[PDB]
């Protein structure tokens, strides 16, 4: 066995505490997915692997409704469901997906199902909704469009699977009348939702090696658009800002090597697989600063909060990093379960979920 | 376990103690010397001593591997007659020696394989370089191996005659006389052919081969 | 003896020599396959234990052409003759019967090589002449009659070893 | 220009006559001063040499040439999943064995091949490293370092099916995701050929029960972004 | 005098040939106003150019690509009106043209084009289709040369 596990030291300036813990209990466990509770209008929504979904009231975690999703369609009527789709909510509906290639559209406060529809390929993507249609990306290379009225599969547009690959297929981002998604071979592809057509794509991932077996070299992260420009990261690197007009690249930065990043709208903060948190400018492409105290410690996506950036860990300890050159503002021993999800920060509230700790919220 | 010192002394000691006959310690020294001096001025002499040691130390298969390494290493050497004769001798020695040798049991009706291989090797040698020093004893070995193979085929034909499958005997003895017409085995196998023809109700050929006996009454 | 002989399974010598099979008139024996065929071959070769099994000595332009040892390309080739004198006696209790200095023309004396293998004193004579053909002053040693245990013998194996002892001496020391 | 005597620094394989056969320049009379480059190209294209530098200071073609060094032995450490024997026959069969030359193209080839074999084993935290040790008399010896940390199977699903439960299918697969506490019957490593055989078993299970219109639309392996967990669908 | 510089795959670099091409190109670069730096970066650029065209040579030879003397005659006939030893010039031109031809072959083997971005660029400003083709060729060539630059097996001896 080989691995280096440095310990971030105990530096403190603030003393925040956990807001509460509804403690759903069995969450995801040893499995891996992209789940994260979705909050809107002072109400949060969380889900369980077995098929349990809870609608809690925010700022206290008070339970409103909670329904199981036992597979009544199955022979036993209570078979395991294996939900892995991201928790999303819009309009009067809340959308979830399962590892068994099934998408659920509920009706929020009611707790029942608005409609159930089948999807070709396992749902391993964060569901997104816009222009009266929902995008679902499966672990077979297909993106599909659905109608929030009732299903109405618009298309099943496949892209590729290069045999061996990695999970967490990217959730497309939509703007300017077009939705762009990543790809398991680097062809970051844009689609017009009017007819689901393939307009433009280009290779992003650089694999300058002898064989492509070890060179996975795929992009499975959500892009972001600013103005005629989008940002994406491949596993092997290839940070780039590329034009919305067509497949053109203004500039390239071969560091990349992240499966989930975030942008401040002015600057970009990202976490390499070696835990190297890098800060970047949109135009100059300069590495503003770094903090590599952690050595491939399996961190999570970063989120801005009170001016500092929030980082979890499989050790289950909350961490802050300073916007000023990168420092250890504070460390919180929130629990000991472990953390894998993407934290969410809105309405002056930071929520993050754990394998067994489940619903955790912060208080200053 | 071995002295990493200049080569002159290790060669000298190697030939000196092979001259003694200390094969158990000579093989290791020679193989280490060869593996650490792959292209010495006279590595051919090293390989030949390795052949000698392996044969005399009764490690025949590795000796065979060394033979077929040397033949491809330099198919044109002014001493290849010795190597070919050593290969044939290795085959023959591997073939027939056991408790039957003490008991004098006739090793005829045993598995030939190695006998055929040895015959082929010796024949290739003798037809290659008749002016060499290893032809006379080679020719005697050819004669002996031919007799052995003929006796083996005669024995199997005799067993089939004992059973009563009076066709396969015809084919086997026909192959014998086509291949081995100048040996004692056919000389006493012809009556088996006559008996098979007589029992086969096709005597039109029987007396025919009987005339063969008429030419070798002695 | 377990030293210089083939395995003791030598009863194959007294096998019956092959005799041909007559073909009567009126029919013909089938054509011989010829795969197992032996042609007529010469004799005058030692057989059985009398036959020698020893690795022929590969000489060290390392000349190996049997009766000759003409190795060769040094500008100071004439200085090799006093080196040969140093080899004789001084280095190995040897002596050249008639060796001129400049001419590099010498005649070897009857030596005695007791290199085990029950090989008694072997008296090898030779002529030491240094030619310069196709190169600078070359080394050459044309051996002559050898005695060994017997009064005389001319087997090319023992002759090859007898010339090769001087050959390996010369190669090793220079 | 014109040359009379020709010599070379190669003795391990360069036979002067064979070396002369290797160069068609005839080693004599006038030459065009540039076809020597093409002749040298031919010499090196024989593949038995490493470098050459012609010296025309005097009047002999005493070309300094160096061939491929021979390997003294084969040494290695680090591997424990597979016994070192099959590794040494893997090296031997590929074309490299004790006593012959060295070819660095084969060094890269065998490096990638052993990485591929480890990926087949499922040990993706593997990096074979080659250590070259030059030795006098133009020898070389190669050491191998194998830092294999740990392999992963963690998920199997049969998505697409509707008439059979997943577990009963899992009861037939050679490869198992996990086995309960009161038994040690099965391990948890990933072998691709095992997956292929498992697919054959699944296909036979469906076809022999009447479902003739059946095939395998698509099978996907997947790796977690830690190189510590593999799933199959 | 004559040495060997480097060896990539089965190709070899010669100081004689590279010095010849340097003295052939630097005289023209004198009036071309190409500010070549000292032999450090000059060495870098010359060695990279050499390894690119020679690896194209060995890849083509492995893949079995040939050109006949008729195409060489066509090329030299064109170059007669377009603008050592004549046969040597023929040889060098043949190798460079076959290098370019194999480059085009591989690029076409790994290029892509969709008749669905043509309308957007046509309405934004058939020549623009040629501009698209040019940009795709440039990006494909750059990507391929960088990805085979290190993936190829190269050793440096000088």
């Amino acid at each position: 066995v080989v691995k280096m596990s440095p310990l971030p030291t105990v530096e403190n300036q603030f003393t925040p505490t956990t807001a509460w813990s509804t403690s759903v209990g069995s969450g995801i466990g040893n499995f891996y997915s992209n789940l994260h509770p979705a909050l809107a209008d002072n109400v949060v929504y969380a889900a369980d692997r077995a098929g349990l979904v809870k609608a809690l009231n925010a700022d206290d975690g008070k339970e409103i409704w909670s329904v199981s999703l036992a597979e009544k369609d199955g022979w036993f009527s209570k078979e395991p469901a294996l939900l892995s789709g991201g928790v999303t909510v819009s309009g009067g509906h809340v959308y979830i997906g399962s590892e068994k290639a099934q998408v659920y559209a509920l009706n929020t406060s009611d707790g029942t199902v608005a409609w159930q529809t089948k999807v070709a390929g396992e749902a391993l993507s964060r569901p997104v909704v816009s222009d009266g249609l929902v995008l679902i990306h499966t672990s077979n290379g297909q993106l599909q469009a659905l109608n929030e009225a009732d299903g109405a599969v618009k298309w099943t547009v496949n892209l590729d699977m290069p045999s061996l690959s990695l999970r967490g297929e990217s959730a497309p981002t939509t703007a300017f009348g077009a939705a762009v998604v990543g790809g398991d071979n680097g062809r970051v592809s844009a689609v017009l939702m009017e007819q689901g057509q393939m307009i433009w794509q280009q290779r992003i991932s650089q694999a300058t090696g002898s064989t492509e077996i070890d060179r996975l070299s795929d992009v499975d992260t959500t892009p972001v658009v600013v103005n005629g420009v989008v940002f994406a990261l491949a596993y092997n690197g290839n940070l780039t800002a590329l034009d919305l007009r067509s497949g053109q690249i203004m500039w390239k930065r071969e560091l990349g090597s992240v499966n989930d990043f975030i942008v401040d709208g002015n600057r970009i903060y990202l976490v390499d697989q070696n835990d190297r948190v890098m800060a970047l400018t949109i135009d100059g492409g300069v590495t503003l600063w770094t903090q590599s105290d952690l050595l491939h410690r399996l961190l999570t996506s970063p989120v801005l909060y009170n001016g500092n950036l929030v980082v979890g860990d499989s050790e289950g300890y909350l961490h802050w990093i300073n916007v000023e050159d990168g420092r250890f503002v504070a460390q919180q021993k929130v629990d000991s379960s472990g953390f894998q999800t993407e934290p969410v920060a809105a309405d002056g509230k930071l929520l993050i979920q754990a394998k067994d700790g489940t619903v955790y919220s912060i208080t200053r | 376990e071995v002295p990493d010192n200049p080569p002159n002394e290790i060669y000298a000691t190697a030939q000196q103690k092979l001259q003694d006959g200390n094969w158990r310690q000579a093989i290791t020294q020679l193989e280490a010397l060869d593996n650490r001096y792959p292209f010495g001025p006279y590595s051919q002499q090293v390989q030949l001593d390795l052949i000698y040691a392996y044969y005399k130390n009764a490690d025949l298969p590795l000796a065979q591997a060394a033979i077929d390494r040397f033949i491809r290493l330099n198919p044109t050497h002014p001493n290849i007659d010795y190597v070919m004769y050593m290969r044939g001798l290795t085959n023959m020695a591997l073939d027939d020696s056991a408790l039957q040798g003490f008991f004098g049991v006739d090793r005829s009706d045993r598995d030939p394989q190695h006998a055929r291989a040895a015959f082929s090797d010796f024949s290739k040698l003798v037809r290659g370089y008749p002016n060499s020093q290893y032809t006379t004893d080679a020719t005697k070995r050819l004669v002996f191996l031919k007799d052995r193979l003929a006796k083996y085929e005669y024995s199997v034909a005799e067993y089939y005659t004992e059973r009563g499958a009076w066709v396969a005997v015809v084919n086997r003895v026909e192959g014998m006389l086509r291949d081995y017409p100048d040996t004692q085995a056919t000389r006493d196998a012809l009556p088996l052919m006559e008996n098979a023809y007589r029992q086969m109700q096709m005597n039109a050929q029987a007396e025919k081969v009987a005339k063969i006996i008429a030419a070798n009454s002695s | 003896r377990y030293k210089r002989q083939v395995s003791g399974d030598e009863a194959y010598l007294e096998a019956a020599p092959l005799a041909e099979l007559h073909a009567p008139a009126g029919m013909i024996l089938p054509v011989t396959s010829g795969d197992y065929a032996i042609p007529v071959t010469n004799g005058s070769g030692a057989v059985g234990k009398a036959l020698d099994i020893r690795p022929p000595a590969q000489p060290l332009r390392t000349q190996f052409t049997g009766d000759t040892a003409s190795l060769l390309e040094n500008g100071r080739g004439n200085t090799l003759w006093p080196q040969v004198v140093s080899v004789l006696a001084q280095k190995n209790y040897t002596i050249t019967q008639r060796d001129d200095a400049g001419q590099t023309l010498t005649t070897d004396w009857v030596q005695w090589n007791r290199l085990d293998e029950d090989e008694q004193y072997r008296g090898r004579y030779q002529i030491s002449v240094k030619p310069q053909g196709y190169q600078q002053a070359v080394t050459v040693k044309l051996l002559n009659l050898e005695q060994a245990g017997k009064p005389v013998a001319d087997a090319a194996s023992m002759q090859r070893y007898s010339t090769e002892m001087m050959n390996v001496i010369s190669a090793g020391l220079d | 220009f014109v040359v009379k005597d020709i010599h070379f620094e190669g003795l391990q394989r360069v036979a002067v006559g064979a070396a002369l056969l290797s160069m068609p320049v005839r080693t004599g009379d006038t030459v065009n001063d540039e076809d020597i480059s093409n002749t040298i190209r031919a010499l090196f294209a024989t593949g038995n040499f490493e470098d050459v530098r012609v010296l025309r200071d005097g009047d002999t073609l005493l070309v300094q040439v160096k061939e491929r060094p021979t390997i003294a032995s084969i040494t290695f450490s680090g591997n424990k999943s597979v016994k070192d024997d099959m590794l040494k026959q893997n090296l031997e069969a590929s074309g490299v064995r004790v006593g012959e030359s060295l070819d660095r193209t084969t060094i890269a080839d065998i490096e990638k091949g052993l990485e591929d074999f480890y990926y087949s084993v499922g040990k993706y935290s593997a990096s074979v490293k080659a250590v070259v040790t030059p030795l006098p008399r133009n020898r070389v010896d190669l050491k191998l370092v194998f830092q294999e940390g740990v392999s992963a199977i963690q998920q199997i699903n049969i998505v697409g099916n509707h008439a059979f439960t997943t577990d009963e299918l899992i009861s037939h697969f050679q490869l198992r995701d996990e086995v309960p506490w009161w038994n040690v019957v099965g391990d948890r490593k990933y072998q691709k050929q095992k997956l292929a055989g498992d697919l054959e078993t699944l296909r036979s299970y469906y076809l022999d029960r009447g479902y003739a219109r059946f095939n395998i639309d698509s099978t996907q392996v997947s790796l977690t972004p830690d190189k510590k967990g593999i799933y199959v669908t | 005098v004559d040495c060997v510089a480097a060896v990539v795959n089965n190709g070899v670099v010669l100081e004689s040939d590279v010095d010849g091409l340097m003295q052939s190109v630097k005289l023209n670069a004198a009036q071309a106003r190409q500010q070549l730096p000292d032999d450090a970066t000059l060495r870098h650029q010359i060695m990279e150019r050499l390894i690119m065209d020679q690896i194209i040579l060995q890849m083509g030879q492995k893949m079995g690509v040939k050109i006949s003397d008729e195409q060489l005659d066509q090329a030299i006939a064109n170059i007669a009106k377009q603008n050592l030893n004549y046969n040597t010039y023929r040889n060098q031109i043949r190798k460079e043209m076959i290098i370019s031809e194999v480059r085009n072959n591989e690029v076409r083997r790994r290029i892509t084009i969709l008749p669905q971005e043509v309308e957007s660029l046509a309405q934004q400003v058939d020549r623009a289709y040629r501009m698209l083709m040019n940009r795709k060729f440039s990006e494909e060539a750059a990507s391929w040369m960088q990805e085979q630059r290190a993936s190829a097996y190269v050793k440096i001896l000088s």
